[PDB]
């Protein structure tokens, strides 16, 4: 009617209507008009009727053939041509998409931020695929060997509470789209040594008059583990290169670094910390700008 | 009122060839076609080949196709029939004639007619 | 084959060189079955013997009055007509295309109003042997009652060679209701017979569509203070719809003297104010406000 | 009712619905103001509650459609497109009266198809408010 395409016939594609990008296709539109024998079968490509590669196959049926389609999508149509009418009768439509085959995610990686209650879980998807690709991340103790699955688009919160039957876990990722699917590796986990302390952040800089000049930095985090190894850099705006001092903090206390330093420049400051021994890091902390006196 | 006028006739020899002309004054309808006839002697007159002036393919008699072709030029307004291989039993008046139900046979159906040209063909 | 009418046939014909045609079987309308023979138009060479006749319709020479005939007296006709299709187009030779609005228009049909009367035109080179046949309906499913008159020549012209004969209906939708919004659309469908050619042409429209106002009535014009401005006043012509602050109407009025793609101006109100020039003269049109259907015809004053 | 609002805005829908405004056909529930709704001049002297009724009913119905994924969705409107101010205006003016799912290609075949009927729906309903606001102000 007016809300709806009412379709007098149909459209398929081969290899199908999801394929891999730069693929050979071929378009078959088969019309079923009551009273009608096709004089013409038409195809429209976004509304651009095709010129060449049309083939009438037999008294309903036409191929339109493409060699190496590039588009990710397209909208197509095709019309027949009725003696009893002078507009084209529309047969059918069908959106059609080209992409890649997911590749074998990598680099998975998951984590416990501090008192975030959830582990997050990331991973490489590797290549642009175009078409819609989904996620399957599986979680399986290596005590009690039960599984849970998450299906997901980009990356994945889990939740502490959810990982009950004990500490030690297998994680993979699969990968699945039309055109393909994937699997990655079994990365095995120990919630102990995944964790990363809470935030650490640079409060102020302080600079002492006194002959040689001591720029105190101020900087603290609210984490409640004991063994806490950080590190900062230092650099002058000016410079193009990174100095850094290594720290095994205990933050009960505010923390101050205490640094000899040249007047008058701007410089920059970041921290990072980890459990000590642990194989993941902290993000590197914002900028933090001090020009000396 | 269109008028057609035939020419081209005369006497050949066996397995010689004429170029039979129609030349006429207009076109009653777009559509019209013109088409030739003859007429041995003793025997009504019978179908040979038509063509309508805004082309496309021409209406033969069942026989006549390999021998005869049947052509137009809407320049000088003129229907051209080019008879080949001819056999004495060609021997006849060729008349052309304008009607308005291409594809016909039927001479009731063409309401003009020329008065004809005279093609003898003698062993 | 179809009947088109009482003992009258149409074949359909896909006509290509050395094409088979269609086989049709003809039975004579009698109780008899011995001594019945068969002729065609006037001619009076038998074509076959019996109650039933087979003839093998490839071409307009095939087709006419079939006649059968038993004891040297008459007893039923059976004229053939042919609907000639080539190349998958059905013929159109007997109307012409008047290409307004759009091409492949041969029937043009116009309204003067929203009462559900309109009309419809077409043209054709022919005067003799021609007949027409006009029925149309609102809606094809379960179709309303739409009652036409009878097609009549109402004009003539010359098209170079030829002269131009112009047919026109009068029709008229049983029960209209001018104000409401159709859904369905009126069908038109006219039949044409030319000797032994026949032909059919139809045509879809809903009446906002195909509405054409009659020109703004009583146009005249009065000289203004100093400057030389003209007022421009007008009214609604009578055939309009009723009343007309319910069908109201948009105006153009434009100069024009002998590049004049600005002297054009647009309004609601039934005047304007415009500047005149020598020999130049001033005209009006009008079209439905509500629904950018067709414009009126010209209204024009000199200056 | 305000007619000389109504009046106002429903003539701007009409110029809107025609600013933004092909030769395919199909073989083959939409609101109409049908005959016997009050609509006409007559209906309205004895009750406009008929008609305002149905117009009402047919404002948010295109309404819904303009804003669902046939006209927001892919492929996406011109800049210069009006879809936006009509969706404005039929809501802005349903206001005034009474205080499934397309894939892309069909959406070009349907976009033409809606404004067609919207322009003829839009149409009527500035008759009542030009004629409600001449005579029944
Ligand atoms: C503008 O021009 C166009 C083109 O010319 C017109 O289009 C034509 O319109 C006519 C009339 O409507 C159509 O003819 C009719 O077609 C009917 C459908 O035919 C097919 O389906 C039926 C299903 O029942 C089959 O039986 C048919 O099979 C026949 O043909 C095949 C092959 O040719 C044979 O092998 C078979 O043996 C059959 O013979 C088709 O497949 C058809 O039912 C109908 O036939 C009835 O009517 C005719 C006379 O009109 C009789 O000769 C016939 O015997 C049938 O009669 C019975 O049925 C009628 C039904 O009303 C009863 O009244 C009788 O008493 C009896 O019981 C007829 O042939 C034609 O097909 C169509 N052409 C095209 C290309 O579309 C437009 O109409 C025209 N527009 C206007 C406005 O005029
Ligand atoms: C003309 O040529 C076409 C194309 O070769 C033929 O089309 C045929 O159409 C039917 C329609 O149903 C197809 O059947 C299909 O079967 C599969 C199962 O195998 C099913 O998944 C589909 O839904 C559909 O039902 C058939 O495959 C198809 N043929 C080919 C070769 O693709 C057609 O039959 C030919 N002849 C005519 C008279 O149309
Ligand atoms: C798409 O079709 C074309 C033509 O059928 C294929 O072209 C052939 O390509 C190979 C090398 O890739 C050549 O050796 C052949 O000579 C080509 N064919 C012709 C006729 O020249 C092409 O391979 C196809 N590609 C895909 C991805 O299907
Ligand atoms: C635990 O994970 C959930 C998601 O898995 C986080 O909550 C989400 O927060 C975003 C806002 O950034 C919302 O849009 C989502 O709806 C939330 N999802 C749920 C399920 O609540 C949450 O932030 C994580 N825990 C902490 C402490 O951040
Ligand atoms: C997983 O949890 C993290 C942490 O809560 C989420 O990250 C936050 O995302 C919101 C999105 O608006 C940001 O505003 C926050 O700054 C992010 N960090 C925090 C600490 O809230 C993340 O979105 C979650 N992802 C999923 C897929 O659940
Ligand atoms: C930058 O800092 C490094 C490390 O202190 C130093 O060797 C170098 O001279 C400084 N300047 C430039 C331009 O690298
Ligand atoms: C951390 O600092 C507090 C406060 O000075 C001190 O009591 C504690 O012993 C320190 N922890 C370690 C491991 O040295
Ligand atoms: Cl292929
Ligand atoms: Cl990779
Ligand atoms: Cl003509
Ligand atoms: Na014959």
């Amino acid at each position: 009617g007016i809300t709806n395409i009412n379709c007098s016939g149909h459209i398929w594609v081969e290899p199908a209507t999801i394929f891999k990008m730069g693929m050979n296709i071929s378009i078959y539109c088969q019309a079923a008009i009551k009273n009608c024998q096709p004089r013409k079968l038409h195809f429209y490509k976004n509304g651009i009727k095709e010129r060449f590669q049309i083939t009438r196959i037999n008294k309903t049926t036409a191929r339109l053939w493409y060699k190496n389609f590039l588009e990710p999508h397209a909208s197509m149509y095709c019309t027949a041509e009725c003696p009893k009418h002078f507009q084209e009768t529309l047969i059918c439509g069908k959106d059609i998409s080209s992409g890649y085959p997911p590749d074998i995610p990598d680099e998975v990686t998951c984590v416990i931020y501090e008192y975030s209650g959830n582990m997050t879980c990331t991973w490489n998807a590797g290549k642009l695929t175009y078409i819609d690709t989904k996620y399957v991340v599986h979680v399986k103790s290596l005590e009690t060997e039960e599984e849970q699955q998450y299906l997901t688009s980009s990356y994945i919160n889990i939740s502490t509470d959810s990982l009950q039957g004990g500490k030690k876990y297998l994680v993979w990722v699969q990968a699945a789209n039309a055109l393909g699917m994937e699997e990655s590796k079994q990365l095995q986990i120990h919630l102990d040594d995944i964790v990363i302390p809470s935030a650490a952040v640079i409060s102020r800089a302080e600079t002492i008059n006194a002959t040689v000049p001591k720029t105190i930095i101020y900087w603290d985090s609210q984490t409640t583990i004991e063994k806490v190894s950080c590190e900062m850099r230092y650099k002058a705006t000016t410079n193009q290169t990174w100095n850094v001092k290594e720290f095994d903090t205990n933050f009960t206390y505010v923390q101050q670094s205490e640094f000899y330093l040249e007047p008058n420049i701007k410089y920059v400051f970041q921290v990072r910390c980890q459990e000590t021994g642990k194989r993941y890091w902290q993000p590197w902390s914002s900028l933090f700008f001090h020009k000396t006196p | 009122e269109v008028q057609l006028v035939e020419s081209g006739g005369g006497l050949v020899q066996a397995g010689g060839s004429l170029r039979l002309s129609c030349a006429a004054s207009g076109r009653t309808f777009s559509w019209s076609a013109v088409g030739w006839f003859r007429q041995a002697p003793g025997k009504e007159r019978e179908f040979v080949a038509a063509i309508r002036w805004s082309g496309g393919s021409p209406y033969y008699a069942d026989s006549v196709k390999d021998r005869f072709t049947i052509s137009r030029d809407n320049a000088k307004n003129t229907v051209y029939l080019q008879m080949n291989s001819l056999r004495p039993e060609d021997t006849a008046v060729y008349l052309c004639g304008e009607t308005s139900l291409f594809p016909t046979s039927r001479g009731s159906h063409y309401d003009t007619w020329g008065q004809g040209t005279q093609v003898t063909v003698s062993s | 084959i179809w009947e088109l009418k009482k003992d009258v046939y149409v074949v359909e014909l896909d006509w290509y060189p050395d094409a088979p045609g269609e086989m049709v079987v003809l039975t004579c309308d009698t109780p008899e079955e011995d001594g019945i023979t068969w002729t065609l138009d006037q001619s009076s060479e038998v074509l076959g013997s019996g109650k039933t006749l087979t003839i093998q319709v490839k071409e307009f020479g095939d087709a006419g009055q079939y006649t059968c005939h038993k004891g040297g007296e008459v007893l039923s006709h059976s004229l053939l007509l042919l609907h000639k299709k080539e190349d998958g187009i059905w013929s159109t030779d007997i109307l012409k295309d008047q290409k307004e609005p759009k091409n492949k228009t041969f029937l043009r049909c116009e309204a003067k109003n929203y009462s559900g009367r309109f009309t419809c035109w077409w043209l054709t080179t022919i005067s003799t042997d021609l007949t027409f046949s006009v029925k149309s309906s609102r809606g094809s499913s379960d179709p309303q009652g739409v009652t036409c008159g009878a097609a009549t020549l109402s004009a003539e012209r010359v098209r170079g060679d030829n002269k131009e004969y112009e047919y026109s209906v009068e029709c008229q939708e049983d029960s209209a209701c001018p104000a409401a919004e159709e859904s369905l659309p009126i069908e038109v469908m006219v039949d044409a017979v030319h000797k032994l050619k026949y032909e059919n042409y139809t045509s879809s429209f809903f009446i906002r569509d195909i509405i054409k106002p009659d020109p703004p009535k009583n146009l005249q014009l009065k000289p203004l203070k100093n400057s030389r401005q003209v007022e421009v006043s007008w009214e609604y012509p009578d055939t309009w719809s009723t009343p007309h602050s319910y069908f109201s109407l948009t105006f153009c009025v434009q100069v024009q003297g002998k590049r004049e793609k600005k002297d054009r101006v647009f309004t609601d109100k039934t005047s304007a104010t415009v500047i005149c020039r020598k020999n130049a003269s001033i005209s009006v049109r009008a079209q439905d406000r509500y629904y950018s259907s067709s414009w009126s015809e010209w209204a024009s004053v000199p200056c | 009712p305000a007619w000389t609002q109504c009046q106002q805005l429903s003539q701007k829908l009409c110029t809107l619905a025609w600013s933004a405004h092909m030769d395919l056909r199909e073989e083959g529930d939409v609101p109409h103001i049908q005959c016997g709704d009050g609509c006409d001049p007559q209906g309205l002297r004895d009750n406009s509650q008929f008609c305002l009724q149905r117009i009402h009913q047919g404002l948010i119905f295109y309404e819904k459609l303009l804003g669902s994924d046939i006209f927001t969705g892919e492929p996406s409107l011109l800049p210069d497109s009006p879809v936006g101010q009509l969706h404005a205006s039929l809501l802005g003016l349903s206001q005034l009266l009474q205080p499934s799912p397309s894939q892309p290609w069909q959406r070009l075949l349907l976009r033409f198809k809606i404004l067609r009927s919207l322009q003829a729906f839009v149409a009527v309903a500035a008759r009542v408010f030009a004629h409600g606001a001449a005579t029944l102000s």
